[PDB]
């Protein structure tokens, strides 16, 4: 179980760690988060009290380095940094644990929520979507645009999700216009899976990462990508059975975890009604359909 | 975006544009089967592709053989329409290709956009106008060529005859849409109006009769009265 030490908390902030969150008062003696489960990526995120504008945060994997957080009063944010002096790290963590100045990652033993939301998410794939190669962790915020958004403005600050466009030459074979537009199996299986993602695990990892950025940062471009990757599968007549069953599980846990009062803004009515009730896969998502109808019947 | 009453004169500028109307592509008669069920029998149809500035009409005849063994024919008809318009554009020299294609029914937008992905600079647009191009099959010579076709065929016409020698495109299109609206509202009465005078004929190379300017004024007034008359009959006014 790993630890992210904080140097201090100088401005009042709501701090998230994965699906948990807590409030830190200005200059409260807060010195980090302990007992972080090894084996998964994590995200540590922030919303300032005096300006709830801009949610921002860092994706990281404690296996890849020793990371701490310190506030920068010039740039006005909590920054993740890597500690290359291991004995400094360990001594700083030990002191802060002895004084009981850290919150414990509050995972219940029965609870697989975080694993289910990140099953296919790997740090190496995150770092290709979020390009900043000098750091082992990745910054994301509410306002970052995607490569697709930018084509329709600073490239270095972009989310390089795989571009999906149903009315594009990539999605439509010359001479199969009607076929490929009404059944996206070609585009799913040949173009995206075999060609770009190489396998369904990488596809699901990007879908899962897109959802998490949408939920934790309100990142609109990420929400678009999440919905596009769902629609691409649902609008395909030919999808491997294992992918359909896995998608149903993925979406079930995403819908279960979504804050109820964010549904109006994080869920696209057209996509979900099409996917659940009209698409080729309308009868293949039993768990997701049941949770959606019991929890968001208005949307449908 | 959409083409409506406000931006109406754009039809007659010097940017090449085509209207595409697919309402006569898939045509059927509905009838009873021996067992007392209902079935359809297709008849030949056409794509109506019209340059409103010049009157050039590319009439692509849709022969019933294109439906043989196919399912979901109303959906296929839209895609076949888009496939044929795409093929027409590719067959035209670059300087004759349209800059815009205006579809009369919004269900044609996605099929046409998809078939035209190779032409990102050709705008595909809907219209808020209710244009009477479905009545094209009430023009005797057009209906005749469609029904006589034994295979797919394209036939070229000028839907304005020689009117542009004497009137502007705007006025020619107004005359065309008035005639077609009248044929759509009461085909028999409209044809009676056009053919009642034995001395006025249709040239071999024309679609409409050879009316003088004053005779066109009379005809146009008679068509307006027909349309109004039928409106009253319909709504009891
Ligand atoms: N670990 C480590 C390294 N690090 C920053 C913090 N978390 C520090 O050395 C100091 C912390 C607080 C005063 S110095």
């Amino acid at each position: 179980m790993n630890t992210v030490p904080f140097t201090s908390a100088p401005i009042e902030v709501t701090i998230g760690i994965d699906q948990y969150s807590f409030n830190v008062k200005e200059n409260q003696p807060f010195h980090g988060i302990k007992d972080i489960p090894i084996g998964h990526v994590h995200v540590i995120h922030f919303q300032h009290a005096d300006n709830s504008s801009m949610r921002y945060g860092y994706w990281f994997d404690c296996r890849m380095g020793n990371f701490y957080i310190q506030y920068d009063p010039k740039d006005g944010l909590y920054k993740m940094m890597e500690e290359r002096d291991g004995a400094k790290f360990e001594n700083i963590v030990h002191n802060f644990k002895e004084r009981q100045m850290m919150v414990s990652y509050p995972k219940i033993d029965e609870d697989d929520t975080w694993y289910n939301l990140t099953e296919f998410v790997q740090m190496d794939k995150i770092r290709k979507i979020v390009r900043k190669d000098e750091n082992q962790f990745s910054y994301v915020d509410s306002s970052m645009t995607t490569v697709q958004e930018n084509e329709l403005s600073d490239p270095a600050h972009s989310l390089n999700y795989t571009v999906i466009n149903f009315k594009s030459r990539e999605a439509i074979r010359p001479g199969h216009e009607m076929e490929d537009f009404l059944d996206k199996s070609y585009y799913l299986n040949t173009v995206m899976l075999q060609g770009i993602f190489k396998n369904s695990s990488n596809y699901f990892g990007e879908l899962q990462f897109a959802f998490l950025n949408a939920m934790f940062f309100g990142n609109y471009g990420s929400s678009l990508q999440w919905h596009a990757m769902i629609e691409l599968i649902c609008s395909s007549a030919t999808v491997p059975k294992h992918m359909l069953d896995k998608l149903d599980e993925i979406l079930y846990y995403q819908i279960k975890t979504l804050p109820e009062q964010y549904s109006d803004i994080l869920l696209n009515e057209r996509v979900w009604n099409i996917c659940l009730y009209s698409s080729f896969q309308k009868n293949s998502l039993h768990n997701t359909e049941k949770i959606m109808e019991n929890k968001y019947p208005e949307l449908l | 975006g959409a083409m409506n009453s406000s931006n109406y004169a754009e039809l007659f500028n010097n940017d090449i544009k085509l209207f595409v109307d697919d309402t006569n592509v898939y045509r059927v008669t509905v009838h009873k089967t021996f067992e007392g069920n209902v079935a359809t029998k297709a008849i030949n149809g056409c794509i109506f592709t019209l340059n409103p500035k010049t009157g050039h009409l590319f009439l692509k005849i849709i022969h019933t053989s294109v439906w043989a063994g196919q399912k979901r024919l109303s959906q296929l008809a839209k895609w076949k329409t888009a496939e044929e318009v795409s093929a027409l554009v590719r067959s035209l020299p670059k300087e004759e290709q349209p800059k815009q294609i205006i579809v009369t029914r919004k269900a044609m937008l996605d099929p046409l956009e998809v078939h035209m992905l190779d032409f990102p600079n050709i705008a595909i647009r809907p219209t808020e106008l209710r244009l009477p191009f479905s009545a094209a099959m009430s023009i005797d010579k057009l209906s005749d060529v469609v029904m006589k076709a034994t295979e797919p065929q394209m036939v070229l016409f000028n839907i304005y005859d020689d009117w542009l020698d004497r009137i502007s495109s705007y006025t020619a299109f107004s005359r065309l849409t008035l005639l077609l609206r009248a044929l759509k509202t009461n085909e028999e009465s409209a044809k009676m109006i056009l053919l009642s005078d034995p001395t006025i004929t249709i040239k071999s190379y024309h679609l409409w009769p050879s009316f003088t300017d004053e005779q066109w004024i009379t005809i146009e007034s008679q068509m307006r009265d027909l349309i109004l008359t039928e409106y009253g009959r319909k709504y009891n006014v």
